[PDB]
RNA sequence: CAACGCGAAGAACCUUACCAGGUCUUGACAUCCUCUGACAAUCCUAGAGAUAGGACGUCCCCUUCGGGGGCAGAGUGACAGGUGGUGCAUGGUUGUCGUCAGCUCGUGUCGUGAGAUGUUGGGUUAAGUCCCGCAACGAGCGCAACCCUUGAUCUUAGUUGCCAGCAUUCAGUUGGGCACUCUAAGGUGACUGCCGGUGACAAACCGGAGGAAGGUGGGGAUGACGUCAAAUCAUCAUGCCCCUUAUGACCUGGGCUACACACGUGCUACAAUGGACAGAACAAAGGGCAGCGAAACCGCGAGGUUAAGCCAAUCCCACAAAUCUGUUCUCAGUUCGGAUCGCAGUCUGCAACUCGACUGCGUGAAGCUGGAAUCGCUAGUAAUCGCGGAUCAGCAUGCCGCG
């Protein structure tokens, strides 16, 4: 079964993905590896000052990234054990 | 031309956002209610004092963790009061919420708590000289590596304002490896407006 | 049956060359119509001419990224890598001319305030 | 005079055109970013403070 | 200027229409210079707000397609 | 500060003559690539037609003709702004002479660029051309002010 | 200098404060006090607010039923409002000298004192960088590095990517496989490391080799003590005054787009290294759910019809142009230039006269390299060529970013 996950920090997302694959493996399932789906940046621009000096500027980025997993066999007797995992709020998860 | 905010620069590389939730298509309203609950709890806990509050999202259920040892005293006597206030957060957020209290041991090296201390000492008519010179050494012997603290406004000499700062220690702001925690606070006085900026060098990160 | 990766500037040419008779191809297509420039028809054969390995290979290329001259440089780098894999005995001679350094030459960031990469706005008093 | 027309912004106008956007934390009418419904001054403020979970000071 | 016809507002339109029917005499007030001029109101007279003061104007046979705003210059000059 | 230099438009290292050096590389200082490597390589064949010999030989012969060997710069002294003769470096020679040919080619004015340029290449192979004209004016200026060292 | 495509990352209304007119008063907005109890919305004539009244037309949770909780409505006096002044009352921000290499203190010495030393002298680099002396010995903020990003590669991962070898196809889509690129995490990496010379041997400098990269590789982020009473009372608050039957508020219309002239910053040209027509190409980084919107049909066009797929390495925005090839044009105010004009349309929006953009016609202006003066640029730079993106219904020659 396909499963998609994303977050704002690779630091949380990598441990999330590794935990997912490990609990899918030790609780037997046939699985594909955590391919990193290419990240997408999103730049923002803003004046330093409140009233003047448009030549002054600083840049902000909502740098976000994506990973992808899929389980080859749904394995109903173990995916139901997989579902009850808990992760930080920094990561999104969906079918 | 002034300096960049140090924690503003250090966020996301050596510091976490203190809002650890992902959203998408709900980012705006999630953010808005985050500011609303921040404002509410800061306003109604200012007397007990609190530095920083993190917010966390799960299944549309918000959950919180709140800092400082004084909300520790709010645990016991205010244990009823904790439920009483979090009822208000439930009402505001619509969906019910969870909270946690974490005790900041050694409050002498929390930037926001120090700033609030200075603000109170200023607003109850104590001299900036005594307040600041005492607090710096308090934090230093509390065990920081370096401190710089600054106040500005009509400093007694009401007819004209000026700037002043004390410091003793090592405090590298240009290095992006230090742990320079930063805070600022506003103190309203009869003879004008007083602002405070305090930051402390705790240590490097490895 | 020899391979090399070729990168020049926002452009990646992955070349695989086989012993042959000087037949040159890019993206299963000929170069005489793909690249019209003669200064870039000499592209492919420059390394094969500063060595004597001129006609004894034919080359197949899958190339992506950049424009025509960037693709030409990507050819040069990739076929240089493949030739080194083929026979590093005259690696030193190929270095002496060069044609191995991945030139880090890449488009410079356009930064605010300036116009373009380096053009500051007009100045009067 | 700010409270009156922030209230105007809050209430729905008579036509779908008139509903301009004002920043919600600090009532500036100009230069809001839709992704936050926030304008630059009080956006940069809480950006340096730490909020807006995903954004960092950019550099490249 | 579209396929969906000219644009005019009712609160003006009805009171000019029954006017043209019963009695084409008296001038009609209007603060709205937005309305497009229509072909079946020739010879009437309308006072159109210019920002300061309503300007009475007379309508000719050829004043078709335009709007009443075109005859109420709201900006003074030398 | 300090000296700095570069090389480019390089032909192949070995078994290379100047003729094929230019036939594959070199010069082209007229604008962006294309409208050069074109509007050129054909200027040479029209003068293969116009002269019964190798069209390259006339090129560097005219080049030799245009080359200066002295010129003069300006210096601030007192209130005269004396014109001081100086020499020319081996590379300064080539760049400036080539520059004169190209700019006069785009100045002279006839039906089109390649015939303009070719006509000047021959008018400088013979010693009667506009660029050569400026060459001797710079020269007579220079050794008319030779005294200043 | 450091204001003048700046606050404005977007002015038909709205924004919007200003002007004319029409209007209100504890007032849209906030807490307190007493009632009515849950209170509203649709539609009618005058209508622009709003008011006259209407047709159902003021209808919750707990209550040992007393009454509370929230919800609005009415009255109510305290109060609310100030984009109204004062940046020479301030906070908080920002520019500037300036990414310049300086600026300071602890203790100790000399002077009597303002003070000096360290911080000078030799070289060194970009540097107060380092080494060597030196009544100085140290330390701190600055510089460097620690951070991001582009450059070579190893491990892991092969789907929505990539198709080396095979069968297949116009749909390398399929079958099969992670070979290769690519993607994104963790390391390797360049550290004066090594060799010769210069230099006291030191610091360093020059030249080699290895090397994807040699001497801070490239670029970004980082902006010391402070000067300019530099800018901001338009986020914030003592201070005074404006009153709440007015500088506070609601609505219609007008303006910020005016136009005898002056200046600043830009786009388009002034032509044949060109115009026009046809064919052939190569390709970033981003955006897309009141969204992106395919294909086909309609219109010669702006667009319209009916709409597949896409919550996106799958679908779409999205046929990058310059360029190469070929035909004509034959040096002109011209087939350059396209201004400004009348006619006829498309789109959005209630609304395009003041005051949008785009398109088909007709038109075709000045201009044929610009006085005195003056600006940016040290290689992927300038110069050109396009492509996205914030602002958001529409509005980009501006700005931000990409090749």
């Amino acid at each position: 079964i396909r499963i998609r996950l994303k977050a704002y920090d690779h630091r949380i997302l990598d441990q999330s993905a590794e935990k997912i694959v490990e609990t899918a493996k030790r609780s037997g399932a046939s699985v594909s590896g955590p391919i990193p789906l290419p990240t997408e940046k999103s730049v923002y621009t803003i004046l330093r000052a409140v009233h003047k000096y448009k030549d002054s500027r600083e840049q902000f980025e909502m740098r976000t990234h994506k990973r992808l997993i899929d389980i080859v066999n749904p394995t109903p007797q173990t995916v139901d054990a997989l579902m009850r995992l808990d992760l930080p709020s920094g990561v999104d998860i969906e079918i | 031309g002034q300096k960049v905010n140090p924690v503003g620069l250090r966020i996301g590389v050596i510091r976490d956002w203190e809002s650890k939730w992902y959203a998408g298509k709900d980012y705006a309203d999630f953010l808005h209610e985050d500011l609303k609950i921040r404002e509410y709890i800061s306003k109604r806990l200012s007397d007990a004092s609190v530095s920083k509050v993190e917010i966390e999202r799960a299944a549309n259920r918000v959950n919180i963790t709140i800092h400082t040892a004084k909300p520790g005293m709010v645990i016991g006597k205010g244990g009823s009061e904790v439920e009483a206030l979090r009822k208000a957060l439930n009402s505001l957020t619509g969906k019910r919420v969870h909270i946690n209290i974490l005790e900041i041991k050694r409050a002498d090296l929390d930037a926001q708590l120090v700033a609030d201390n200075i603000a109170r000492q200023l607003e109850n008519r104590v001299s900036f000289r005594r307040a600041q010179k005492q607090q710096i050494q308090r934090t230093m012997r509390a065990g920081a590596q370096g401190v710089k603290t600054m106040v500005s406004g009509r400093l007694g000499g009401a007819d004209i304002a000026r700037s002043e700062y004390y410091s003793e220690g090592t405090v590298p702001l240009h290095t992006l490896r230090a742990d320079i925690d930063y805070a600022t606070s506003e103190a309203d006085t009869t003879y004008g407006k007083l602002g405070v900026k305090v930051w402390i060098y705790r240590g490097e990160v490895l | 049956q020899y391979y090399g990766t070729g990168r020049r500037k926002s452009s990646v040419a992955r070349v695989r060359l086989v012993p042959g008779e000087g037949r040159i191809v890019v993206n299963n297509r000929e170069i005489s119509e793909h690249i019209p420039s003669a200064a870039l028809i000499e592209d492919i054969k420059q390394p094969l001419t500063l060595t004597e390995t001129a006609g004894t290979y034919d080359v197949l290329v899958n190339v992506h990224g950049g424009g025509l001259s960037g693709q030409a440089g990507a050819i040069r780098h990739g076929i240089a890598r493949a030739l080194l894999e083929a026979d590093p005995e005259y690696r030193t001679t190929l270095k002496r001319a060069g044609l191995l350094t991945r030139d880090a030459r890449m488009k410079e960031r356009k930064k605010y305030g300036l116009k373009g990469a380096r053009r500051a706005p007009q100045f009067s008093k | 005079a700010k409270k009156s027309m922030i209230a105007k912004q809050q209430r729905t106008p008579k036509f779908k055109v008139q509903e301009y956007t004002r920043c919600e934390r600090c009532g500036r009418p100009h230069s809001v970013i839709r992704k936050f419904k926030l304008c630059r001054i009080c956006f940069r403020e809480l950006a340096y403070k730490g909020q807006i979970p995903g954004v960092k000071k950019a550099s490249w | 200027s579209l396929k969906k016809g000219p644009f005019v507002d009712g609160h003006l339109m009805t009171k000019i229409e029954k006017l043209n029917e019963t009695d084409k005499k008296q001038v009609v007030k209007t603060w709205s210079r937005r309305s497009t001029i229509f072909p079946q109101f020739i010879g009437h007279t309308i006072a159109v707000y210019d920002g300061r003061k309503h300007v009475p104007v007379f309508i000719s046979e050829d004043m078709v397609g335009h709007k009443l705003g075109e005859f109420a210059p709201t900006r003074t000059y030398k | 500060k300090g000296p700095v230099a570069k090389r480019d438009v390089l032909p192949d290292p070995i078994y290379n003559s100047k003729l094929v050096s230019r036939l594959i590389n070199k010069m082209m200082i007229d604008g962006k690539k294309g409208k050069s490597q074109t509007i050129l390589y054909k200027s040479f064949d029209i003068i293969k037609e116009r002269t019964g010999n190798d069209a390259m030989e006339v090129f560097e012969q005219a080049l030799k003709n245009i080359m200066p060997v002295l010129e003069v710069k300006a210096r601030r002294v007192g209130g005269a702004n004396y014109q001081v003769p100086v020499e020319v470096r081996p590379e300064r020679r080539t760049t400036l002479g080539l520059r004169w040919l190209v700019n006069y080619a785009r100045l002279r004015g006839e039906k089109t660029m390649e015939e303009r340029l070719a006509n000047e290449i021959l008018d400088a192979a013979n010693n009667t051309g506009a660029a050569v004209k400026k060459r001797e004016d710079t020269h007579k200026m220079a050794e008319a002010n030779k005294a200043f060292a």
